[PDB]
């Protein structure tokens, strides 16, 4: 019922913030705010309303929301959405991103600012559209529908000091990544509603109809090849995993495009919701490999992180870093690892967005982002150097943040399920400590090692600080108190564990 | 009692409310808010011990929330106070009111006030929530928080590199001892379900009848974490260097907080240690080993505070012997008397670093009895409780209960190489006190100074933990033995310092002679580096990590997959030349085709 609305939203949103510029420069931000809070309004009462604290595992599917249409009849296929516990906490952390990337943007008079506006809000469209999808053909649509404004919003509003062929690289890398990764999603689909037509005689793109799909073994392989290679570049696992820094490089400058939809974890989601499900027996058989690759991808990225002379790759090689853990909380086939996996990316997607939301005012104080021309800016900054601190701390998983909590859950479904990867994680762990020590001391501590660092900086703004310490005080929360988000998700994860292991 | 949880809240409101001023209150505001917010922490640890032993020692339990669960995996938020409970409580608690007392005096006219003092106090808060766990994810909770108000407080001085490399160095060492106790804690869980302590020795006999490798394993990472978190083998080399912070933070993490929560962790889980006997007696041979080896460091060292942090390890070392003898009651009253001398040490050593302009080298420093006569007695009754100088300092009465109860269990060994140990531990203490205090001239303190002057004393040995029924008691020694062991370390003490005083008192002449021999050079520079330990770990672990990110840093799986987009460029470049514009190449294509498709209808026919 509101799942309709709560895609639509956005993108009505978005064409009010374009149709609204000539009314003024200073109105489409406003149209984006109320346009997110609507959105975030109306994710929270889906949470008050659907009851999924008392909701039971009852076996897939089970939707605490659905909403239906035909699309394209000729092939089956409906605009079919349904929401139940992961989506709906998606759903909420996309809202919640959003209105952080719209509020982090606010000082933007540009005369072309109803686009960029508009551009944001598809984005966040797509990515709520990706999470609340359940037909293949629409959540492969809405995965491909909200890359072109990620798109031209790195092309044409990127990183100004840098240049533009820099930014076009960069954005035609991060596009035909996502794109070729999507078309070989496709194809996997395509071949699934295939051999279901061939094996029942019904034209069906429904997720709840394709499971019940007879598949020998070698086919299945191939199709959850299809889709964790999607997965794969978009989460991202490595080696697939070049275009986050690429992009992150060159985003605009206020940081808002990683918020908008490079940050969320649609990805993991998809691997849960959709490789796990259709395919167990074959994600059975993946899992030594997807594991490993997600120990390659956790060292790897600590490695790149600690070598990075730039804040935004290293906070993109901790990004790498933490899903390379969610990627081996997936294939474990736990109850414990998979609510440690959605804590983790929760936290993660805070985190991260403190830490991108910090090193965008950090370059707008001190006008560049190599770490080898600051330093000791604790002395010549107000509230920035306590707070990266703090998120810094947050991100190598300290305990009072959610980051502990979900890395800890995920280790421990793993050692109930395997030693060796769990031991190498936790390791991994280490690095993670080291890589966000380094950064921290690079950036903020020491003497200066410039003279735009010598200098005093003004401080931050009432609002800008006002969404930080929100993100602080909803990661402390979530450290301290993550019951109520383990209890919106427990039916969910239930379900998917249970089908990935009775079937197995 | 129910007011447990407020010796987490207090230091909790002191920390964000000093955290959030950012300096725009004054020095004394700031002091105010600090000092009581640990004080009436150690105030209502004084209530709640009033109204524990007035309820007949009952383990009492205070829950707050459920911190997690996810079907059989149920972390609760709970406190547990029993008598070890109780003892590290108040500890943490009234030393920690000392040296707050103390920074309150020594932090005046610095930058940062506010935040030292809300890192000091979230380090309480931390500590608090460590001793006060019953499962084994809060206590790595307060384990971890520990850590980073331990690496926070360490490079205080931001300014200076070799702080924040020292802090790093630090929080790298004690995170991989947590890692060790994650593993402990996965272990743990995997095989009893639970990670409350008193459930753990409960359901451990009963799982554990057919196989003993995995609670074996178990108590290994635990033996593990501890000595990431007590700077013992292998995980010791961070204490030396992370020696460059404050003297109140070198007095917190050396005498009250951080190097006891090894301590604490294997008193606490000290039944899944009595089951497994080798874990146990593994714990007591590194503390051995840790003791002589921190000794011999000491020995040769230039620095005070350097000497005072290999004496802090070889005392953990002590109480490591002691947990490994089952001498569990004399670890913890050894932990307690410790708490008190190296505070009294590290605070008289400060005040020593303030006297003497900001210098660090012993050499230079000469004939400081004149100038300050109150921190000398200080110097001097820490070094003589450090030395366990006998029948008059709870040094002495702490390291007799600890060598009786190695006796007592066997262990021969353990008891000489503790006994070398104490003749080496007066060696280097009286050999620093001499050399700083003898020679040629070159209301807010004072209180602390003098609490820890008594509490140095017998004075600190009349207070005994309400350990009876908690840990287990150890074994009777014979009237004769107990007698014969308390006048051989009498006479070892008294021969150790009658010994620094015939070298290091007088001109030191022979004591050249030993020191510039080839072989003497040789052993001081073994000693004077923790036996080559930091090198190897530098050699070992930093340089092929530094190495790998060099080699690293270009991205070689990013170059990896643009190798199709180079073949693509290079493949379209090449097929470019085609379009040369000429008319009879293009017929000439078509001929070429022509022949290629009549060809291959010809062959596949
Ligand atoms: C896990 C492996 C198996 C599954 C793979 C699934 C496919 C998706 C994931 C892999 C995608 C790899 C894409 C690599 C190229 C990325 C795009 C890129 O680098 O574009 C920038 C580059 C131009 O940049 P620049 O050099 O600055 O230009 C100035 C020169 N005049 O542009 C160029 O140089 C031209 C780019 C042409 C188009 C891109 C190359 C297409 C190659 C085939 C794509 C399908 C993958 C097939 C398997 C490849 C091998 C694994
Ligand atoms: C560059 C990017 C794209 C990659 C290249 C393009 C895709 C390549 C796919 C190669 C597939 C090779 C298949 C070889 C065997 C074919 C014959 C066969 O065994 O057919 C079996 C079956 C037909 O017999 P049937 O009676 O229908 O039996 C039903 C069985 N369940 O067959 C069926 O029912 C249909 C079988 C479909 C198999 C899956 C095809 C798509 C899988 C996803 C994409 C490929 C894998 C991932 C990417 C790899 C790296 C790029
Ligand atoms: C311009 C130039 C540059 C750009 C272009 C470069 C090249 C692009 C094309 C690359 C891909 C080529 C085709 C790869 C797929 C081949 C499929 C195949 O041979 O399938 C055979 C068989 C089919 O299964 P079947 O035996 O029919 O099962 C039914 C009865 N059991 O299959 C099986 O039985 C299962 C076989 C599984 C292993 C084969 C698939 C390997 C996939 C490699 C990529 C993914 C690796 C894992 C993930 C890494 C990280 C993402
Ligand atoms: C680790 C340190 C020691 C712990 C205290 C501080 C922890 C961090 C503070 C911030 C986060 C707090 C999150 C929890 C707040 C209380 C809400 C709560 O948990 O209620 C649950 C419980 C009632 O529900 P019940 O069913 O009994 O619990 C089982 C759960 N299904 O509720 C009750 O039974 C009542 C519990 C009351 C607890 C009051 C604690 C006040 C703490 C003030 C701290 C101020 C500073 C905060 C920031 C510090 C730095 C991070
Ligand atoms: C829980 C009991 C203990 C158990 C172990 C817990 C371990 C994990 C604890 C996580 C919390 C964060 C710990 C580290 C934070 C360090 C922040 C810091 O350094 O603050 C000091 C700084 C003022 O220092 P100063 O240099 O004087 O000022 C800047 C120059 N003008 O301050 C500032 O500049 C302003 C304040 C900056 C941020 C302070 C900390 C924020 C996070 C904690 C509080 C969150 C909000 C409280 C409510 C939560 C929800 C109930
Ligand atoms: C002890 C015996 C048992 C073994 C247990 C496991 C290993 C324990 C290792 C203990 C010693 C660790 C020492 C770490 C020192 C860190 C501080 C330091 O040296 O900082 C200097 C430097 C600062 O960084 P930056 O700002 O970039 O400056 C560049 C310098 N010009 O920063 C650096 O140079 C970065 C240093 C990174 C250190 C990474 C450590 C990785 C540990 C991996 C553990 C593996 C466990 C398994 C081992 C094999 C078992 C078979
Ligand atoms: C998807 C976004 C998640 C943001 C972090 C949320 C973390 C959980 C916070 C829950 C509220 C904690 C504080 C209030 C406790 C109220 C308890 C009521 C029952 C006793």
């Amino acid at each position: 019922m509101l799942l309709p609305w709560l895609i639509l939203i956005p993108f009505i949103g978005g064409f009010l913030c374009w149709q609204t510029e000539r009314f003024g420069v200073k109105v489409p931000r406003w149209i984006a705010l109320i346009t997110m809070g609507l959105t975030l309004a109306l994710s929270l009462q889906l949470w008050l309303q659907g009851g999924y604290s008392l909701t039971q595992s009852a076996g897939i599917p089970q939707w605490q929301s659905e909403f239906d249409m035909p699309w394209i009849p000729r092939f089956g296929i409906s605009i079919h959405l349904a929401i139940d516990g992961l989506s709906l906490l998606m759903v909420v952390l996309t809202g919640l991103l959003g209105v952080l990337a719209v509020l982090c943007s606010w000082k933007e008079i540009e005369k072309y600012q109803g686009f960029f506006h508009l551009n944001l809000m598809w984005i966040l469209g797509g990515v709520i559209g990706v999470f609340l999808a359940i037909d293949m053909f629409l959540f492969f649509f809405f995965w491909e529908m909200m890359l072109v404004p990620m798109y031209f919003l790195i092309a044409l509003w990127g990183h100004k000091a840098s240049d533009g062929k820099t930014r076009i690289t960069a954005a035609t890398k991060f596009f035909i990544y996502t794109q070729a990764s999507g078309l070989v999603m496709l194809i996997a689909i395509l071949a699934l509603v295939f051999v279901h037509y061939n094996a029942t005689g019904v034209w069906t793109f429904n997720y709840e109809e394709l499971l019940n799909t007879p598949m020998s073994s070698g086919v299945e392989y191939l199709l959850m090849l299809g889709f964790f290679i999607a997965f794969a570049v978009k989460m991202p696992v490595v080696p697939l995993h070049g275009w986050l820094p690429d992009a992150h490089s060159q985003a605009p400058t206020a940081g808002s495009v990683d918020l908008a939809g490079i940050l969320l974890k649609t990805a993991a989601y998809g691997l849960l919701r959709f490789s796990l499900p259709l395919f167990p027996n074959a994600s059975a058989e993946f899992a030594p490999i997807a594991m490993w690759l997600g120990v390659i991808g956790i060292f790897y990225g600590a490695w790149m992180a600690f070598a990075q002379t730039d804040i935004k790759r290293l906070i993109a090689y901790t990004s790498v870093s933490h899903m390379g853990f969610v990627l081996i909380a997936i294939y474990t086939g736990s109850q414990l690892a998979y609510q440690g996996a959605v804590i983790q990316m929760i936290a993660h997607g805070l985190s991260a967005a403190g830490l991108f939301i910090l090193c965008g005012q950090l370059y707008e104080r001190i006008h560049t982002r190599d770490m080898r021309m600051m330093g000791g800016l604790w002395s010549k900054m107000k509230w920035l150097p306590a707070l990266s601190l703090f998120f810094a701390v947050a991100t190598l998983g300290m305990p009072g943040t959610g980051n502990f909590v979900g890395e800890f859950m995920i280790l421990f479904g793993s050692f109930q399920v395997v030693p060796v990867i769990t031991v190498i994680s936790t390791f991994g762990l280490v690095f993670a400590s080291v890589y966000s020590l380094a950064m921290l001391h690079r950036a903020y501590f020491g003497k200066a090692k410039s003279q735009i660092a010598s200098q005093e900086l003004p401080g931050m703004s009432l609002r800008e600080l006002f969404m930080i310490l929100l993100l602080v005080v909803l990661l402390v929360l979530l450290g301290f108190y993550p019951q109520p988000i383990l209890d919106t998700s427990h039916s969910a994860i239930g379900n998917i564990q249970q089908w990935f292991v009775n079937s197995v | 009692m129910n007011m447990l949880a407020l010796t987490i809240i207090l230091p909790l409101i002191g920390f964000v409310l000093l955290a959030f001023s950012r300096g725009r209150w004054s020095e004394n505001v700031s002091a105010i808010v600090g000092v009581g917010s640990v004080g009436l922490a150690a105030l209502v640890t004084a209530f709640i011990g009033v109204d524990f032993f007035a309820n007949g020692e009952q383990t009492y339990s205070q829950p707050l929330w459920t911190w997690m669960s996810v079907g059989d995996f149920n972390i609760g938020f709970n406190l547990v106070l029993d008598g070890l409970s109780l003892t590290m409580l108040s500890v943490v608690t009234g030393v920690g009111f000392l040296i707050h007392m103390y920074a309150s005096w020594y932090m005046r006219g610095e930058e940062g006030y506010s935040r030292f003092f809300a890192y000091t106090n979230l380090f309480i808060a931390s500590m608090v929530v460590l001793v006060l766990a019953d499962n084994l994810l809060l206590m790595y909770l307060g384990w971890e928080g520990v850590g980073l108000c331990s690496y926070l407080l360490i490079g205080f001085y931001y300014t200076d590199p070799k702080n924040g490399a020292a802090a790093m160095k630090a929080f790298v060492v004690t995170r991989v001892g947590d890692v060790f106790l994650a593993f402990a804690l996965f272990i743990l869980y995997n095989e009893l379900g639970t990670l409350n302590f008193r459930e753990m020795v409960e359901l451990a006999p009963a799982h554990f009848a057919d196989g003993n490798n995995m609670l074996m394993w178990a108590t290994l990472m635990l033996l593990g974490g501890a000595v990431g978190k007590s700077a013992q083998l292998p995980l010791q080399t961070w204490l030396a260097d992370a020696m460059a912070g404050p003297t109140p933070v070198s007095a917190l993490i050396h005498a009250a907080t951080m190097v006891t929560a090894g301590v604490y962790l294997i008193a606490r889980t000290h039944g899944l240690f009595l089951m497994t006997p080798e874990v146990l007696h593994l714990v007591g041979i590194v503390g051995a080993v840790t003791l002589l080896l921190a000794g011999f460091a000491a020995l040769v060292q230039t620095d005070i505070k350097r000497v005072l942090a290999y004496s802090t390890m070889s005392q953990i070392g002590y109480m490591f012997l002691a947990l490994g003898v089952q001498a569990w009651d004399a670890a913890i009253f050894h932990l307690m008397t410790h708490a008190f001398f190296k505070a009294l040490l590290f605070l008289a050593s400060g005040s020593v670093i303030l006297a003497c302009h900001h210098e660090q080298n012993i050499f230079k420093m000469g004939g400081l009895r004149k100038s300050i006569p109150l921190v000398y007695l200080c110097f001097l009754v820490g070094g003589a409780a450090l030395s366990a100088l006998p029948l008059v300092t709870a040094g002495f009465f702490s390291k007799d209960e600890i060598l009786a109860g190695a006796m007592a269990n066997g262990h021969i060994n353990l008891m000489v190489a503790g006994l070398v140990g104490a003749f080496m531990t007066s060696l280097y203490t009286f050999r620093m006190i001499f050399i700083v205090f003898h020679g040629k001239e070159q209301v807010t303190h004072s209180l602390p100074l003098i609490v820890l002057l008594i509490l140095s004393t017998f004075v600190g040995a009349l207070i005994v933990p309400p350990l009876q029924g908690v840990l287990p008691q150890t074994t009777e020694l014979a009237h004769g033995s107990m007698l014969t062991l308390e006048i051989t370390s009498g006479v070892v003490a008294v021969v150790g310092i009658l010994l620094a005083a015939w070298l290091w008192l007088g001109k030191r002449t022979l004591v050249t002679s030993i020191a510039n021999s080839a072989p003497g050079r040789l052993l001081s520079t073994w000693w004077y580096n923790a036996w080559g330990f930091d090198w190897l770990y530098d050699k070992v672990f930093v340089k092929p990590f530094l190495g790998i990110a060099w080699l690293l840093k270009r991205d070689p799986l990013n170059s990896m997959m643009n190798i199709p987009a180079v073949l693509s460029r290079f493949a379209g470049k090449g097929l470019l030349l085609s379009e040369n514009g000429y008319l009879r190449w293009y017929v000439a294509s078509m001929s070429i085709g022509a022949v290629v498709v009549l060809a291959l209808l010809m062959v596949l026919r």
